[PDB]
């Protein structure tokens, strides 16, 4: 994976790839690693695909809960430490990166957690087997108070990074923008990879098959 | 009528009649005395037999080499108290290697036997004791109540008719921390033989001795071995 | 003030006037026992007891209604001793955890809080009876002072300068009122506390009775500990010659 | 109907034939039995608390005597009843205000500090068991984005916030002055919450009290510090009122 | 008016103990001597039907080799103390390589007297005591012995005793025949005597049963032939 | 120390009637009233928020409350342990939600509650709740309106009411109200039904509604109350 | 859980719980059982026929293992319990012991449990009574009685539920040498015990029987009607030309 | 404490549980429920009392509920308490088929839940369940087969019974048209109609306020259906045809 997050002027902009695998091989092309936590909070996952499955969604579950019972916007600080603490009370055996964006009563809030429980409060983070390009794109071309569109561009080009670098992350690149008020979760925001176009036709036409046995059943 | 039948039930005038009802159960036993001196603590029981066919109740226990003691009220109570003191003693002597001191099992009796007077569906202990030890200040008789309350004494005697043994013992309080061995045992068993009337008195039957002190472990003599302690003793009056 | 129909048999169980009757009736035992003062003065706290003598035959010393809770905490009680001993452990036992967890000694002040949040929470339920007792919790320090609270067997805690309980609970403190314990120290204090409770004592309905006496202040080093025989006979022969006028 | 009872409905917590629990409204009656009266008045920058201090004994460090509460720094509350009822819900709230805080990241609000309370103040009103406290609890502090909060939990297991209320034996009679006093809007500073609160007591008891006579809790958006007011700064609002 | 099983009565004792003492009252007579020949333990089956096969009626059951027990009042009762008596006697064989002492066995019986209660308790734990009473008649180091326990608790040594609905006339009738020098066959014969007395059927070889322990045989109970053969010389 | 009464507090009389659940149903029939109606495009639920005084700050406490983005509740009878029961509504939902990934079908959740609420009827030390439940909900295109009672009986309702006068009501609604009605409609008579027992100047902070469409459940603002309680729009 | 004392002593020593659990047993159909020589017979009274009722449903005798059968009389839920911890038992004697199982040992399990339930806090006596039947490895054949109250004995024949002393009175009267010396004289015995206090008619009696190393064999209404026949026969050959 | 307990899991002095006793009282008082076995099927008829104008009807039925693909039952009394039971027959059901990898045969299944209801009137110090339920289903072993269980944790077969309100009267009236080996599915549901007619205390019976189900064996599938309102409706008019019919023969 290669999940990413930036805070700029209005808000916090979170990017991923799309590329889950299984060994070495890619088993899933187009895979959502931006997950819902609350309508203004927003996590990407990397690590073990069912950990941040599971746990993104037990922290959403919490978080829904508890905004119910409070009546209010879900604060950043409150999904941070469950998650931390969740996290931490597993000591590491729940492989689950994140990286959790959100906007509060009181800004923009980006964190990064990891497995083991430890989080960091930063302007910019990244995660996953592609981290350290991406990590490298923000450093070199990262700067405070950024306009919306900018930011889009740097975790973009974050993710293309990790994408093209990293054996672990391909595919997709999918964000997610918060700001004060708007929520646009760009789904495939780019898609820098095309399948190459089939050059035959191995189309094998009715009757090709041998069969030993058949049965239909109807059904209604 | 009302508050007659739970442990947790405060009476209107501040009481708890089934602690008083268990205090009740220690004058249902046969009487018995303790007393000390400087260097001897003295426990004397008076056994009693339901029929002359049967062999008299046990009334004075081993609890440690240092500690004894004389039961009153329900003997099952009495076991498990006892068992609970030995315990105890036990506990003292593996951890520390010395023996428990006298007071502070006393204490644990108390903190023990408190708990069950202030929950529902439990019952005081219903037992009185009296427990002669000797440590390093000296020797000690104490006297336990279902209550969960208990006394430091120089003399002391509880159950069926002791009020007499009761009397005697503190009038001759003074004598007590000079006696030797032989005059303390002595005024035990006068204190012992005030609580029955004329027509009876004390017989190697139904007499059972206990002592401990600083030359000697406590012991515990019941038959023919209570004679050297009767055989030098007044023919009482009438 | 005399409601019993029912409503008197559990603290889990409210009077049609709003009252907890088992409680109240713990406090009566509490006022049929003897009594005890307490009195800080500006250098610390002393106890006094009038502690009544059953019989002849037993110890002196014996039935102690004075504790030592902390090398730096002592406790006077009165009412049913048992209770009150087991109130003592419960007490030691919180002063105790509070050094091993913070690595001194307990404020008085939380102690009280804890051992009070303890004695309520028994009136509170059917499974159990309200505790029979009434105590006083005494203490001094230089970073703290010196400081006097009692607890009810309902629960409430609070802080004193004179206080007593038992018998004649008013009938001392209209004696303890007279003193200017705010200018005083422990030292003239403890005859002023024996003298009230020879004044106290009721000769005629109860018999003989014992004195047990308390020090805990800064002529102590903050250590609560019993009065000298010296000092202690001092105050009373003060008192049994007061007792004449 | 109309005052009907069967079993044990008078006895424990459980239903009577016009569907009322009587332990609960005995609960109520013991909140009265402490004698005193407790008053709170939201403002506008602002929340007061003010309560009596009977001090019936020069034997008394009176510094102990207290029915005000520091929850939270920024939380306060007032106690109206049953003393040790009321010392035990104040450490369940404090409890549960410092978990809050751990496991949210953020201070607990008002709100949902006496909603909790409450909760529980629920269970004993459904078990058996156990009695309900014979306590009332008033919280104030200040909110985020809604301000000033005055709210308050019963031991029904009622919660609410008010523009003011009372609790006590003189609740009723407080609270109809209160509305009355609300009804012809003024300019709710912090002097004309505080002098509402304090005459509302005031003349609710006909005492005219001295500074050492009630205690006043209060807290300010420019200072959202549960603040306990001295002896002077009561007697400077006491003389405060004697002028108009 | 209900109330605890653990209520003390104004006189000191509890109720339900004295309510058993009361239950074994109800039960089948039986008689203990004890000799230095060995101890006799002897007791009626009160047989209430002919279709009711006598010998499924076991009101004295053994111990261990050397020591016998007989029961009176709510047998059903006295099936777990029979149990309880002899697992702790093997555990002590098994522990110690030795025998138990008559009262040793007793005492541990005894043990399980007020083990009763209801609040603060194990879900498995008794409701109320034991309405049975014990004869524990036996061999050991101090010779032969006899103890007599009863649901208090409370348990001594007797050299003859009789428990049961018969009690106190049998009792009476034991303090007039008892020396402490009897031989065994007057013993037995003794208790068959008083056991004809204060039954109200007609005592033969298959009403009752009889069982010794001697310090030189194990414990044996008596067959119906020797029963007759005592019987006989009535 | 403290333990429980493990004996049920409910039990049966001779004649067959579980009276305390009977005696919790008098709670009900006791509490502010609530309409509820189910309007073929919508659910409409309506109560009597009469607070006492000018003092209580009705913008805190609220009746009507939502259980997830779908589901809604309102009640008669005690508050307490309605919120009690909004508390254990919405956890039930957040639980199927963890299993399924699918918002919870109304019925279902109707279902887990009743069992909730029939467990105070029969387990140890404890009595039924003094609470009947009105649940609205918009699953798999249909809308769904619900009521459990203390027994923890659910049944389901085109359009009830309950509370104080819920059976001049129910006849009410069972006249002056039918099918093939548009929430806007539905929201009308809904309140015109609270008004045959408003003694008072309903105003718009005297009642409150909350509205459940296939968009969603939410409760209505005071200014939309403001304007439907203007006997129009 | 649920501590409670359910069944305690009265002032008098009696045990209340036991007795009404008895009384509950007197109300049960009547169950009667006999043992013979090569065999052993069950029979149980008024099974309530209501024709609308599927008989085998409601059967009052069961068996607890290839060995021992039982039958029972009270209340009928309180029996499927004790009979399935029964059958349990009888599993478990195999599997700790390759051994099968003695109906003494069976008996004593059931009695066992029954007293554990008269002395067990928060629990209640089963009301029922049992009349359990086998023939254990020897030959010899057996029959117990059990009881509420956990005692339980040994019987050439009895008697329990519904006017069980009458049934037990003319078993009494009845058992000799002579009767049950061969099955079917033993079975008719056991049909006649039953008519003797039974509604006078043959659908309404369950009869079932055990015999050497064979399994468990229930007797049809026609079988029973045959041998009701022979008996109705025997009743006006032997007593109508003699009175 | 001692106080306040009911006693509920306790002899009376006639040897009698007196809350199970008062169970069968309020069931009593429930819907009337009838069930029949025929020869091709097997049927469930109960009275209806959730009959209101403004019900809304989003279910299959009402005491009517489906517990396995060979079994269906039938509810009378507390309905929560019955909600409570069904469900765990439908979990019992469950676990027999995942551990022997076949239906769980009927009478086990009907034990299994008498078992439960028996243990709480033995112990527990709980009140009992107020209901009573009927039977209905296929198995291999006995084929059709009808059930009834009490509160008391007592249960039986039947070839055809009754409960609810009017209970005994109906089950006389079914003792008077039964028909032990001749009884068809068609028969039955006349049968049913009959005595539903004369025994619900609101007469005419319109099919508002009944609820049939029937339970039959088609080309080795078992299959429950529950008839429309329709089909009630023939039954019911048929039958007025045939009462109509046989009184003009005065
Ligand atoms: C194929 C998809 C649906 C899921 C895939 N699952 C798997 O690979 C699971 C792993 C299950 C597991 C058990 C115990 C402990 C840990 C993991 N494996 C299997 O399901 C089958 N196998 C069993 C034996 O043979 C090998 C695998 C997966 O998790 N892929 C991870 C990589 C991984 C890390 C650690 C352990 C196992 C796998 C992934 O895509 N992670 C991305 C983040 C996303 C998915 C949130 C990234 O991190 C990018 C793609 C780099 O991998």
């Amino acid at each position: 994976t290669t999940i990413a997050g930036v805070v700029y002027k209005d808000g916090i902009v979170l990017g991923a790839d799309t590329r889950a695998t299984e060994g070495m091989v890619v088993a899933d092309k187009n895979c959502s690693k931006i997950h819902f936590i609350s309508p203004n909070i927003y996590c990407c996952g990397a690590g073990t695909a069912a950990d941040t499955d599971m746990t993104t969604q037990l922290i959403s579950s919490n978080l829904e809960l508890h905004s119910l019972s409070t009546g209010r916007l879900p604060r950043v600080v409150t999904a941070n430490r469950m998650l931390k603490q969740m996290l931490f009370r597993y000591q590491g055996y729940i492989g689950a990166a994140l990286v959790l964006g959100g906007v509060d009563v009181t800004g923009p809030h980006l964190y990064s957690i990891y497995p083991h429980g430890s989080t960091d409060k930063l302007p910019y983070v990244t995660m996953g087997s592609g981290s350290l390009a991406a990590m490298a794109v923000f450093e070199d071309k990262f700067r405070p108070d950024m306009e919306e569109e900018e930011a889009k561009n740097l975790v973009s080009e974050a993710i293309a990074a990790g994408i093209f670098n990293d054996l672990g992350s391909g595919s997709n690149i999918d964000l997610c923008v918060i700001s004060k008020n708007k929520l646009d979760f760009l789904r495939p925001y780019t898609v820098p990879n095309k399948k190459g176009t089939r050059l035959g036709r191995y189309r094998c036409e009715k009757g090709t098959t041998a069969v030993l046995t058949e049965k239909i059943t109807p059904l209604e | 009528n009302q508050y007659d039948n739970d442990v947790t039930v405060w009476s209107p005038q501040g009481r708890i009649h089934q602690i008083e009802y268990a205090m009740e159960a220690v004058k249902q036993g046969s009487a018995t005395v303790g007393l000390k001196s400087k260097t001897h603590a003295v426990l004397v029981a008076l056994k009693r037999a339901q029929s002359e066919l049967a062999a008299h109740q046990k009334k004075i226990l081993h609890v440690d080499n240092h500690i004894g003691i004389s039961i009153a009220g329900l003997t099952a109570d009495a076991r498990l108290l006892c068992n609970f003191m030995r315990q105890e003693c036990l506990d003292s002597r593996f951890v520390f290697d010395r023996p428990l001191p006298v007071s502070r099992l006393v204490s644990l009796i108390g903190s023990k036997t408190q708990i069950p007077t202030q929950r529902y569906g439990r019952r005081p202990y219903g037992v009185g004791l009296l427990i002669a030890g000797y440590d390093d200040m000296g020797p000690h008789i104490f006297q336990t109540c279902p209550s969960a309350n208990y006394f430091d004494c120089r003399a002391m005697s509880i159950g069926a008719r002791s009020q007499s043994a009761r009397t005697y013992l503190e009038r001759h309080m003074s004598e007590f921390m000079e006696c030797n061995l032989n005059e303390l045992v002595k005024h035990g068993l006068r204190a012992l033989r005030e609580t029955l009337p004329a027509e009876q008195d004390l017989t190697t039957k139904n007499v059972s001795i206990g002592i401990v002190g600083k030359d000697l472990e406590f012991t515990i003599y019941d038959d023919d071995d209570v004679s050297p302690f009767l055989e030098g003793l007044e023919e009482r009056p009438q | 003030s005399s409601i019993g129909t029912g409503y008197d048999l559990s603290a889990s169980t409210f009077s049609p006037d709003g009252r907890v009757f088992q409680v109240e009736y713990a406090m009566k035992a509490v006022e049929n026992s003897s009594t005890a003062i307490g009195i800080r003065c500006k250098d610390g706290v002393v106890f006094g007891v009038e502690k009544l003598v059953l019989s002849k035959l037993y110890e002196e010393g014996s039935n102690k209604r004075l504790f030592n809770v902390d090398r730096h905490v002592g406790m006077a009680v009165a009412g049913l001793l048992a209770d009150a001993r087991s109130l003592a452990d419960i007490a030691r036992e919180e002063a105790s955890n509070f050094r091993s967890n913070f690595g001194y000694n307990i404020p008085l002040k939380h102690l009280a809080d804890r051992v009070a949040m303890y004695v309520h929470a028994y009136t509170l339920y059917s499974a159990v009876r309200p505790f029979g007792c009434s105590f006083m919790l005494g203490s001094y320090s230089v970073n703290d002072g010196a400081q006097l609270y009692m607890i009810d067997p309902s629960g409430v805690s609070y802080g004193y300068w004179g206080c007593a309980i038992g018998k004649a609970r008013q009938a001392a403190k209209t004696e303890i009122e007279k003193l200017q314990m705010k200018e005083m120290t422990c030292r003239d204090i403890v005859k002023e506390v024996a003298k009230i409770i020879y004044i106290v004592h009721d000769e005629v309905k109860d018999k003989a009775f014992e004195l047990e006496l308390s020090w805990v202040g800064e002529l102590t080093n903050g250590r609560h500990e019993i009065v000298p025989k010296d000092i202690r006979e001092e105050a009373e022969k003060y008192a049994k010659e007061s007792l004449k006028e | 109907s109309r005052g009907s009872s069967a079993g044990f409905d008078r006895h424990i917590t459980i239903f009577s034939p016009e569907g009322r629990l009587y332990q609960v409204e005995y609960a109520f009656k013991a909140i009265n039995q402490g004698g005193l009266t407790s008053v709170a008045v939201r403002g506008k920058d602002c929340a007061v608390i003010v309560t009596q201090k009977k001090v019936p004994d020069k034997l008394l460090d009176s510094s102990t005597v207290t029915h005000l509460f520091k929850i939270t720094e920024n939380i306060g509350c007032v106690m109206t009843g049953m003393t040790a009822d009321s010392r035990s819900q104040v450490q369940r709230a404090r409890y549960e205000a410092a978990n809050w805080k751990y496991k949210y990241g953020y201070e607990i609000p008002v709100d949902m500090l006496c909603k909790r309370i409450a909760d529980i103040s629920q269970v004993y009103t459904q078990n058996a068991e156990m009695r309900p406290l014979g306590c009332c609890m008033i919280l104030i502090g200040i909110d985020e984005e809604q301000g000033p909060q005055v709210y308050k939990c019963d031991p029904a297991g009622y919660y609410c916030g008010f523009k003011a209320t009372a609790a006590g034996v003189k609740q009723t009679e407080s609270t109809s002055f209160l509305e009355k006093k609300v009804k012809k809007k003024f300019d709710w500073t912090f002097e004309q919450t505080v002098e509402t609160a304090i005459t509302c007591l005031s003349t609710v008891l006909s005492i005219d009290f001295k500074p050492s006579e009630i205690e006043v809790g209060v807290v300010t958006v420019e200072n959202p510090k549960f603040r306990i007011l001295t002896e002077a700064e009561i007697d400077a609002h006491l003389v405060a009122l004697a002028e108009r | 008016y209900d109330r605890g099983v653990n209520t003390f009565s104004p006189e000191g004792r509890l109720f339900q103990v004295e309510y058993a003492i009361e239950a074994i009252k109800l039960g089948s007579t039986a008689i203990g001597i004890q000799t230095s020949e060995g101890v006799c333990l002897a007791v009626e089956k009160r047989i209430t039907s002919p279709l009711m096969e006598p010998s499924s009626i076991e009101k004295i059951v053994e111990i261990d080799a050397h020591i016998g027990c007989a029961m009176s009042g709510l047998i059903a009762d006295a099936k777990t103390l029979i149990d309880k008596a002899r697992v702790e006697t093997q555990n002590h064989w098994f522990t110690y390589n030795e025998t138990m002492t008559v009262e040793s066995v007793t005492q541990a019986v005894s043990n399980l007297a007020l083990q009763f209660g209801e609040e603060d308790a194990d879900p498995g734990a008794m409701s109320r005591p034991f309405g049975v009473a014990l004869l524990f008649g036996g061999v050991d180091e101090k010779g032969p012995q006899l103890f007599h326990m009863d649901p208090s608790g409370t348990f001594v040594q007797c050299d003859a005793r009789a428990i049961g609905s018969a009690s106190e006339g049998a009792q009476s009738s034991l303090q007039e025949v008892y020396h402490k020098s009897m031989t065994l066959k007057e013993a037995i014969k003794s208790s068959l005597i008083i056991l004809k007395q204060v039954m109200e059927e007609k005592l033969n070889a298959t009403n009752i049963e009889l069982a010794t322990v001697q310090p030189g045989q194990n414990f044996h109970m008596f067959t119906k032939e020797e029963l007759e053969e005592v019987i006989k010389d009535i | 120390a403290e333990r429980g009464y493990s004996f049920s507090l409910t039990t049966f009389s001779p004649s067959g009637k579980l009276v305390q659940i009977e005696y919790a149903l008098a709670a009900v029939a006791g509490g502010a009233p609530s309409v509820g109606i189910k309007a073929a495009n919508g659910v409409v639920l309506a109560t009597e928020k009469k607070q006492k005084s000018i003092l209580y700050d009705e913008r805190s406490v609220h009746k009507v409350e939502p259980i997830t983005k779908h589901i809604g509740l309102v009640y008669s009878g005690m508050g307490p342990d309605y919120r009690v029961l909004v508390h254990r509504a919405r956890k039930l939902a957040q639980q199927y939600y963890l299993v399924y990934q699918e918002p919870i079908p109304t019925a279902q959740l109707v279902q887990r509650v009743a069992s909730v609420m029939q467990e105070y009827t029969q387990s140890g030390g404890v009595r039924p709740f003094g609470v009947s439940l009105l649940i609205c909900g918009w699953n798999e295109g249909r809308p769904y309106l619900f009521q459990s009672d203390p027994s923890g009986a659910y049944f389901a309702w085109k359009a009830t009411a309950m509370g104080k006068n819920y059976v001049n009501g129910k006849t009410f609604l069972e006249k002056r109200y039918n099918e093939d009605l548009e929430l806007e409609d539905a929201i009308h008579t809904a309140i015109l039904t609270l008004k045959e027992s408003f003694e008072g100047q309903m105003t718009e902070d005297n009642i409150e509604v909350g509205i459940c469409n296939e968009a969603g459940f939410r409760r209505l603002t005071p200014t939309e109350v403001k304007d439907y309680l203007a006997a129009i729009a | 859980s649920y501590d409670r004392a359910i069944t305690v002593f009265s002032p008098d020593g009696h045990l209340f719980q036991v007795e009404y659990a008895q009384e509950a047993v007197k109300k049960g159909s009547t169950a009667v059982g006999v043992r013979g020589r090569d065999i052993v017979v069950l029979g149980v009274e008024k099974k309530s026929v209501a024709k609308l009722q599927d008989e085998r449903t409601v059967r009052k005798i069961c068996a607890l293992d290839d060995n021992v059968c039982m039958a029972f009389a009270g209340l009928t839920a309180d029996a499927r319990i004790v009979i399935n911890r029964a059958r349990v038992e009888c599993q478990s004697h195999r599997l700790t012991v390759e051994d099968p199982v003695t109906v003494e040992y069976i008996t004593r399990y059931i009695a066992s449990l029954k007293q554990r339930y008269t002395q067990s806090n928060g629990r209640r006596p089963f009301g029922i009574s049992a009349l359990i039947v086998g023939f254990d490895f020897d030959g010899t054949p057996r029959l117990y009685q059990t009881d509420p109250s956990g005692t339980y004995h040994a019987w050439k024949a009895n008697a329990i539920g519904r006017g069980a002393k009458s049934v037990r009175e003319f078993l009494e009267k009845n058992y000799t040498d002579e009767a049950i010396e061969t099955d079917d004289l033993t079975i008719k015995l056991v049909i006649k015990a039953l008519l003797e206090v039974v509604q006078s008619g043959g659908k309404n009696i369950e009869l079932a029987v055990m015999r050497r190393d064979q399994s468990l064999k229930i007797l049809n209404p026609e079988e029973i009607e045959k041998y009701v026949a022979e008996i109705e026969k025997e009743k006006e050959e032997n007593e109508k030309k003699k009175q | 404490s001692r106080r306040y307990d009911s006693r509920t899991t306790i002899f009376s002095p006639e040897g009698r549980l007196y809350q199970v006793e008062y169970a069968m009282e309020a069931i009593g008082h429930a819907g009337t429920c009838l069930g029949i076995l025929a020869n091709d099927g097997v049927l469930l008829a109960a009275e209806r009392r959730n009959i209101h104008k403004l019900l809304d009807e989003v279910f299959f039925s009402e005491k009517i509920y489906k517990l396995n693909e060979d079994m269906a039952c039938s509810v009378a009394g507390i309905t929560s308490d019955a909600n409570v039971l069904t469900n765990e027959l439908r979990l019992i059901a469950q676990r027999y088929l995942l551990q022997y990898q076949e239906p769980i045969p009927c009478e086990q299944l009907v034990t299994a839940l008498c078992d439960i209801k028996q243990a709480y009137t033995q112990f527990g110090g709980k009140r009992p369940f107020g209901v009573s339920l009927l039977y209905i289903g296929w198995d291999k072993h006995y084929g059709f087969q009808l059930y009834q269980s009490d509160p008391s944790g007592n249960y039986g077969g039947w070839k055809a019974t009754c409960i609810g309100n009017n209970s005994a009267a109906a089950v006389s009236m079914l003792k008077q048209d039964y028909k032990e080996g001749e009884m068809t599915l068609k028969s039955a549901l006349a049968l049913a109609i009959k005595v539903l007619n004369k025994t619900m205390d609101v007469s005419k019976l319109s099919a508002e306020k009944v609820e049939i189900a029937t339970l039959t064996r088609e080309n080795g599938k078992t299959v429950i259906r529950v008839l429309k309102q329709k089909e009630v409706e023939q039954l019911i008019k048929k039958h007025e045809e045939e009462e109509a019919k046989a009184e003009r023969e005065k």
